[PDB]
């Protein structure tokens, strides 16, 4: 059934599973036209498909040409997401195919179920978890590859860098969710926290800075402070 | 006109014949139903006074044989049987009629209700949904499950309605996933009409039979099938015009005949609101929309 707090540890067992977030597939800016009407302009998007146990991220870049001449784009985007996730599954060797796909938004359930009919044993699940994956485009290297794309492209990353050499998947997912929640809540402040110390750099092959264990403790505390500070600002608390 | 005699009525029971019904007392001198109109299927149904559990009954067509009802005290129900001795049957009916021990099928001359509810229903198709080839009549009851229900347990006692599943490979062409899920026209016209049912009359006959089993027996799986066959049409952008106009007539008479106090259990809110107000055919069912809005405005 639905993935929630009660069955949280299931995310880090040995049954292969993927989260799918479609929040950045169809991205637009809204603007006025010469005649004073409003129009949208699409920008490149992406599907965020993540194995929470291993950190493997299948970033499918959705180029704006996908939308050319199409109607009802917010609806089409869910079906395009499902088409691409199905194509990814089919491309994987059998022993790498997921046993469950967890969609972050319940409106993806029917499109994915329909595209996955050839895989009756892959469970398609919603979640009651509020997950901050919409902030993936606040990770500079991910945003850069999406914006530079001139055609559809799949790019593979490990969203945990090398953290699993030192921490469990559970802890790595916690850290990722905290960082993304902070980036979603106050992107500028979160980036300042991450990049303020010039002596700590991001490896060419990484997404996040090379913090020591003790530095991660400090960074995580600064991210929690940021989230709490923003809450007090919003609610006047 | 034709007659279904009863050997006797040993237990108190509500007897239905099509949309009519009569209460019979324990050991009352009741010996059958006469003046049954030729040309249509009919249903004779029962609900025991001492146990309203199991409604049950028999679909039949007097053109196919001479049928009678006899209570079985071992199995505890009224059973339909066929009499193969024609002269014996005529002599029984004549004596019962001469003694005025039979109720008359109470059809009004102006009244086309039963024809309207059974226009497309044929005994030969009933006997393929309800499989018991040794009899010319078909038993249905309140508890019989459908093949579709069974998939999700006694196969010989199932209702073999055509399985409709909107999230199945049968309904969705590879490469047309969004198209076929949002517009069921492929599934309706190519898979169901051209392939399985062969024509719209057979489709409508099954839809009508499902409704009648839902209404007369409270058969839940039949209600599911009726709603699915409605939703399949309404969710299709491309439907032949003759089918849309005929569907409006079919549904109008079904909604008209439904008991007012059974609406909560026999009508699915999601399906009816989708079909009348959101679907491709929301504006194609004028008569059904008018009767639904005036008779059951709460559901909507
Ligand atoms: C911070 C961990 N956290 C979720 C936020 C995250 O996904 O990481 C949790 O422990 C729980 C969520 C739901 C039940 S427990």
């Amino acid at each position: 059934g639905a993935m929630n707090s009660s069955n949280y540890a299931e995310l880090f067992n040995n049954d292969i599973k993927l989260f799918v977030d479609d929040t950045n597939v169809y991205r637009v800016t809204v603007h006025k036209t010469f005649e004073g009407n409003v129009a949208t302009k699409a920008i490149n998007g992406c599907i965020f498909t993540l194995n929470p146990k291993t950190g493997h991220l299948f970033l499918k870049i959705i180029h704006t040409s996908v939308w050319a001449g199409q109607k009802r784009l917010s609806q089409l985007a869910k079906w395009k997401t499902a088409e691409e996730v199905s194509a990814l599954v089919r491309s994987l060797p059998k022993e790498e195919q997921p046993k469950q796909i967890i969609v972050t938004r319940k409106a993806m359930l029917d499109p994915l179920e329909v595209h996955m009919l050839d895989f009756p044993n892959i469970a398609i699940r919603p979640t009651e978890l509020r997950l901050p994956f919409s902030a993936a485009m606040s990770i500079d290297k991910l945003s850069d590859v999406v914006m530079k794309a001139t055609e559809p492209q799949m790019v593979l990353f490990n969203i945990y860098d090398d953290w699993l050499d030192r921490i469990s998947s559970y802890t790595a997912f916690s850290r990722l969710t905290l960082l993304l929640r902070a980036l979603k809540t106050n992107e500028e402040s979160a980036k300042m926290i991450l990049l303020s110390d010039p002596t700590i750099t991001i490896k060419s092959y990484h997404l996040w800075p090379s913090f020591t264990d003790e530095q991660w403790i400090t960074i995580e505390s600064q991210m929690r402070d940021l989230i709490l500070t923003e809450y007090g600002r919003k609610y006047n608390v | 006109m034709n007659t279904v005699p009863f050997t006797s009525a040993p237990i108190e029971v509500t007897i239905g014949i099509d949309q009519y019904s009569f209460n019979v007392k324990e050991n009352q001198p009741f010996h059958g139903i006469k003046d049954i109109p030729i040309g249509h299927v009919h249903v004779i149904h029962f609900q025991h006074a001492d146990n309203s559990s199991m409604r049950y009954g028999y679909w039949f067509d007097c053109r196919m044989g001479n049928f009678y009802i006899q209570y079985d005290p071992k199995d505890g129900l009224y059973k339909m049987m066929e009499e193969r001795d024609g002269a014996k049957f005529e002599n029984i009916v004549h004596n019962f009629k001469e003694r005025q021990m039979m109720v008359s099928y109470p059809k009004i001359d102006e009244d086309d209700t039963w024809y309207n509810l059974t226009e497309f229903v044929q005994m030969d198709k009933i006997r393929k949904i309800v499989r018991k080839d040794e009899n010319q009549f078909s038993y249905v009851d309140s508890s019989m499950t459908t093949v579709q229900e069974n998939e999700l347990s006694d196969p010989a006692h199932s209702l073999n309605y055509t399985v409709i599943n909107f999230k199945s490979r049968e309904a969705i062409r590879p490469g047309h996933e969004m198209e076929d899920f949002l517009d069921k026209s492929y599934y309706l016209n190519t898979v169901m009409l051209q392939g399985i049912f062969k024509n719209s009359s057979n489709y409508f006959g099954e839809l009508q039979f499902a409704f009648l089993n839902a209404m007369f027996f409270g058969n839940y799986g039949s209600s599911l099938q009726w709603h699915a066959m409605i939703e399949l049409i309404c969710s299709s952008a491309t439907v032949p015009k003759h089918m849309l106009d005929k569907l409006d007539e079919i549904l109008y008479y079904q909604i008209k005949t439904l008991p007012e106090q059974y609406s909560d259990i026999l009508l699915n809110e999601r399906v009816w609101n989708i079909c009348l107000y959101s679907s491709f055919q929301k504006n194609s069912l004028h008569n059904t929309e008018k009767i639904m809005e005036n008779k059951y405005p709460e559901l909507l």
